Order: C-alpha cells, then structure tokens, then sequence
C-alpha cells in the first residue's frame, strides 16, 4: 500500500519533474530499449533509433498517464481503466516487462532530481511505479 | 544449464514415454488459457474464446506439435542448447517478435503437463532435471536477442 | 482478481486434497529445494534430507494455511493477517521465492489430481497461489 | 554475459570517477531502505530503524565499503567474472545463506546511485553497460549455489 508518505514523496518528486514528464518518459523507454533489449520486441513498428520521435510521442503519452496517475493517487485503478484494457486485451505486453520500464523510469528520475531522490523518495517512487504496474497487469487474466 | 550425467539419463528415459503431438497441442493450449496474454501472436489461429476452444483448436494444436517437435529434437543436444536452438533464436527475435519471457512460460507449463501426464513418476529428481532442461532452452531461445 | 469460477474450481481442487494437505505441502517443498536450490538459503536451520520431520511439519503448516485461505477466499488479508505480518517483518523472504512455491505447489497438484486438473482449474489453481502470495507480501515495505 | 569493447571503455572511464567507499555505502543503505527486507542479514549492524539512521549508520557505511571494493576488483576482469567471484560465491551460499536475489537488488539499486550522483553523463548507453556489468555479477555470485 502507498503510504501517505509515500503519496507525499511520489507529488512532490512528480512536480518537480513538471513540465519534462514527456521528455522524461521518451528518456525512460530509450533506457529500457537500450538495457533490456527484450522489451523491443513490442515495438517492430517503432524505428527506435536516439531521437526518434515514435518513441518521443510514446514517452510523452506513458508520462501523460503517470502524471494522471499521480493526480488519482487514492483512486487510481478507474483513472488507469482505460490503459489496463488495452494492456490486458490489445497490447498484452508480459508483466514481467513493467518492471523493467518501473527501473528504468527510476534511473532516469535519479538523474534529474538531484536534490530530490532522497533514499526515502526513492523507495516511495519504486512503491508508486510498483503500484501502477500492478493495476496496469489487474486484467491480464 | 548442466545436467549431471544421471539427470540426462532420467529426461532421456521420461520422454521416450512422451507422444510429442499429444503433449504439445496440450502444452500449447494449457499456455494460451493459463496465460492469455501469450494469444497475441496467434490472431489467425480463429476460435479462441474458451478454455474448450483453445484447447480444441486444430490451428493450436498445429503449432504445438511445431514448436514441442523442435523441443524433443533439441533433447538429443543436452551438451549444446545455445547452439542447437541459435537459429530458431535468431527467427524469434528477428522476425516473430516473440519475447522470450514466452519461452519461459512455456516450460513452466510443459512441467505442469508432464507432471499430470505422469503422476508420480514424475519424481522431484525427475522434476528437477527438467527445470533445467526447459530454463536451458528458454535461455538458448533467447541467447541472440539483441 | 480471483473470479466466481476460480473460487469455485479452487475450492473443489483443493477440497479434493483432503486430508493429504500436509504430505502434499512437504512434496512440495522437497521438490522446490531440489529444482530451486537457491530456495535452500532461508532454511539453514533445518535438516532438509527427504523424509525430515522439520519438512513434513513445515509441509504441514503451509497447506493448512492454504486451506485457511480457500476457505476464506472472500477475504483472504484478514484471514492470513498474522502470516503476512510474519513474513514481511520476521522471515523477510524475498518475494521472488513465492512464485517458485507456487509453481512446485501447482506441479504437485497436477502429479496427484489427474481427474481434477483440467485447464481451466490449472489456470484458476495459477491465479489463487498468485493471489495467496501477493496477500503474504502485501506488508514488505 | 559478453561486454563489447566500447561498453567495457564506458564501464572503466566512469569508475575512474567513483569513490568506491562512499558509492559503496551509498548502496547498500539505498538497499536497506528500497528493500527493507535486505535488514534480515544485517541483524548485528545496530540503529536500522528510519533511513536516515540507515544511511548514516557507519556498520553500513563500512560493509558498503567492503563490497563495491569487492565489486570494484572485478571489473578489471570483466571476461571472467564467474572465476573472480567463485569464492565468494561459495561462501555467500555456504556460510551466509544469502539468495541470490540480493545480489540482483544491490545491482539495481547501485544503476540508480550512479545515475543520482553523475546525472546526464550517465546516459542511456553507459546505463545499458553497466546493466551488463551488474547482471554478469551477480550470475557470477550466484553460480556457485547448489
Ligand atoms: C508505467 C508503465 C506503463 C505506462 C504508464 C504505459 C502507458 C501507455 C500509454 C498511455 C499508451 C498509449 C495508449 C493509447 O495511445 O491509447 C501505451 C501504449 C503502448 N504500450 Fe504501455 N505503458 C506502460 C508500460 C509498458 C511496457 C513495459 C511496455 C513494453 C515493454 C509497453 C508497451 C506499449 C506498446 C507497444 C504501446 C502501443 C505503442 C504504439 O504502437 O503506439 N507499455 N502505454
Ligand atoms: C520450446 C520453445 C519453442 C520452440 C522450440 C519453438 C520452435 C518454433 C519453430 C520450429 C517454429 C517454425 C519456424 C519456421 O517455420 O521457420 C516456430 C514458429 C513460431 N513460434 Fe516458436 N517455439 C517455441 C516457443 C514459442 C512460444 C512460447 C511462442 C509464443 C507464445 C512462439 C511463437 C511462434 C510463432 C508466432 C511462430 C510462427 C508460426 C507460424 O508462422 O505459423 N514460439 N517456433
Ligand atoms: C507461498 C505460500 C506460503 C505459505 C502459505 C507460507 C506459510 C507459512 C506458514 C504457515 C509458516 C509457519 C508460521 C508459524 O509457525 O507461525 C511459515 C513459516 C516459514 N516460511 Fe512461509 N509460506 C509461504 C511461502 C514461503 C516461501 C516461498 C518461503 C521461502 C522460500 C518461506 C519461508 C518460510 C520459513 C523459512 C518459515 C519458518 C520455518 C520454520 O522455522 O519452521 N515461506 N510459512
Ligand atoms: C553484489 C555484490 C556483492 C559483493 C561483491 C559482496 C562481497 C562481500 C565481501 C567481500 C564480504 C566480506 C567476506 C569476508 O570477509 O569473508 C561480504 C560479506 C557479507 N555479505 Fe556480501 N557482497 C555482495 C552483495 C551482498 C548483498 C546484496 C548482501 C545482502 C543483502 C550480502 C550479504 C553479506 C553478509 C550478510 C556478509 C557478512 C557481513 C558480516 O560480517 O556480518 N552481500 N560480501
């Protein structure tokens, strides 16, 4: 469970993130593509090349939802509904996957929240992208 | 992976018991009930809405004696699965876009069928030497992902 | 989430178990100790050759808090309470050995109910042990 | 795992720049209250109870020390980690009984102090070379395992 600790750390990182949440989210998915190259198989479509901007519109919409996520923090399966749909039915990404996007997104807060990701805001953030993974695979089977 | 000379015995023996056909249309179906989301790559395979169907489903049962052929035909190679499934590797990562996680849920499953195929011969030994062999092959499928 | 019809199917395999629960539950873990050795390392403490008394009562209490948690499947976090808090603040057994349990426990079940394993209760048997062990570890952090 | 010669360059010009202690310290407090279940093989190591009680505990601090020196040993010896981590290994499964799964843990935890410390240099492909780095450790630390 998010603690209210938790919940405090998770907006206080989010919003200092602010307006680079997209640019963020393209960093993150370059991260995973690059250190776990499993995760490509996902996106054939995709030129996934540094720059590219499929994998600058997908960043923005993975920080878009995580941005509304952190918005309905208290209700956040409803606020995800839509996504664990199309996660669940269309896209069927394995769960084991989302872990790996949750550490990616991780390192790349780490390296540009400085004066933020304190050890206790940094186990919050696991917690929180934990959670939102967990609610992402809830209509898997 | 490496199995000790009596593990290679014990999987050797167990599967000339084994129809393959049988086991693989079963593994298969098994997969894609018990792990839905591996369906996703088989939109063309037609009636997929129940557990009977999967597990009826001709086209399903087809690929299952595909893929669990080319499994018993790597048993022979115990001493080199890297090499002997390089190729398949290769294809999956290339052209299929198969995530090996897959790989993985596949010999989880094909355990499960060989322990209810076989009862109690199938020994906590026997189970055992197994893992290895379906964690080796998941690991030489997914070798050349790159 | 577990449905009607993995309650049902969950409650019939297992009911089928009976009075074996405990032999079952120390097949079990013989047979993760031996396919998952690494498992070993949070039993130092016991003799682990087969056939032990510490295994076989061990075996025991696990498939009794199983059948605790079929039995109250409708609330299983209030009727494993004391376990999850024993696991999460005493035992502190990293969460990737539950699914190796689990899948001993599922193969175990598959080895001794031929009539009762179809596909369906496989993937409902899947479910409830992922369900058992995501209570067991609701309170880690 | 095989680091290509441009990730070993990236892995070895980064630790040029890592003070071993203080990364190392760093760390495994970030274990210890990322994954506060990790606590279990620190009984001894006295006041763990809020993180910055963990972070500045100097029992943690020195042990920090002890394994990224460790750590730091072998990456001069990248083509061989399974031989440069043997006795460890030994006796992290023989003597301390510790899964394995710590070791992975440590190496996630470690990806994100040098991302936290060196910011935008650690950029996605010295990233991905270093995930090499800290998975072919802690495969060489559990290999000894039985
Ligand atoms: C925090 C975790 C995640 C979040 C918040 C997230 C969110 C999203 C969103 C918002 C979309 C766009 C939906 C739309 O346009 O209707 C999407 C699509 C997609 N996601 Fe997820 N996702 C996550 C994890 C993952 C992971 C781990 C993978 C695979 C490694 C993945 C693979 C995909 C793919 C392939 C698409 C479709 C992309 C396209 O073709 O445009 N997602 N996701
Ligand atoms: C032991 C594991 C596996 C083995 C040995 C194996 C082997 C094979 C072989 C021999 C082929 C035919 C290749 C060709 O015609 O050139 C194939 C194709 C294929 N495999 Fe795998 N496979 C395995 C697991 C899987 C899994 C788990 C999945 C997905 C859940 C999968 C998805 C596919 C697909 C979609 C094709 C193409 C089928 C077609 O074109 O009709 N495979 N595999
Ligand atoms: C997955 C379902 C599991 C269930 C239902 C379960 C249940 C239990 C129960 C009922 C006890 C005894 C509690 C008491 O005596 O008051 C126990 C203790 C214990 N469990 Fe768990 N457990 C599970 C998973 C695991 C796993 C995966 C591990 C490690 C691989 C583990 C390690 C232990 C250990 C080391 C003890 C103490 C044994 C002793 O000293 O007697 N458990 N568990
Ligand atoms: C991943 C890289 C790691 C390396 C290279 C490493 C290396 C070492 C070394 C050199 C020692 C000293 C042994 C001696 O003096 O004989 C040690 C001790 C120890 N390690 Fe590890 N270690 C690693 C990870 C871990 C992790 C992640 C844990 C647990 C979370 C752990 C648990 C321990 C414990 C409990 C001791 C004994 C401490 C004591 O004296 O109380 N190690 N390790």
């Amino acid at each position: 469970v998010l603690s209210p600790a938790d919940k405090t750390n998770v907006k206080a990182a989010w919003g200092k993130v602010g307006a680079h949440a997209g640019e963020y989210g393209a960093e993150a998915l370059e991260r995973m593509f690059l250190s776990f190259p499993t995760t490509k198989t996902y996106f054939p479509h995709f030129d996934l090349s540094h720059g590219s901007a499929q994998v600058k519109g997908h960043g923005k919409k993975v920080a878009d939802a995580l941005t509304n996520a952190v918005a309905h923090v208290d209700d956040m399966p409803n606020a995800l509904s839509a996504l664990s749909d199309l996660h669940a039915h269309k896209l069927r990404v394995d769960p084991v996957n989302f872990k790996l996007l949750s550490h990616c997104l991780l390192v790349t807060l780490a390296a540009h929240l400085p004066a933020e990701f304190t050890p206790a805001v940094h186990a919050s953030l696991d917690k929180f992208l934990a959670s939102v993974s967990t609610v992402l695979t809830s209509k898997y089977r | 992976v490496h199995l000790t000379p009596e593990e290679k015995s014990a999987v050797t023996a167990l599967w000339g018991k084994v129809n393959v056909d049988e086991v693989g249309g079963e593994a298969l179906g098994r997969l894609l009930v018990v792990y839905p989301w591996t369906q996703r790559f088989f939109e063309s395979f037609g009636d997929l809405s129940t557990p009977d169907a999967v597990m009826g489903n001709p086209k399903v049962k087809a690929h299952g004696k595909k893929v669990l052929g080319a499994f018993s035909d790597g048993l022979a190679h115990l001493d080199n699965l890297k090499g002997t499934f390089a190729t398949l590797s290769e294809l999956h990562c290339d052209k299929l876009h198969v995530d090996p996680e897959n790989f993985r849920l596949l010999g989880n499953v094909l355990v499960c069928v060989l322990a209810h195929h076989f009862g109690k011969e199938f020994t906590p030994p026997v189970q055992a030497a197994y893992q290895k062999v379906v964690a080796g092959v998941a690991n030489a499928l997914a070798h050349k992902y790159h």
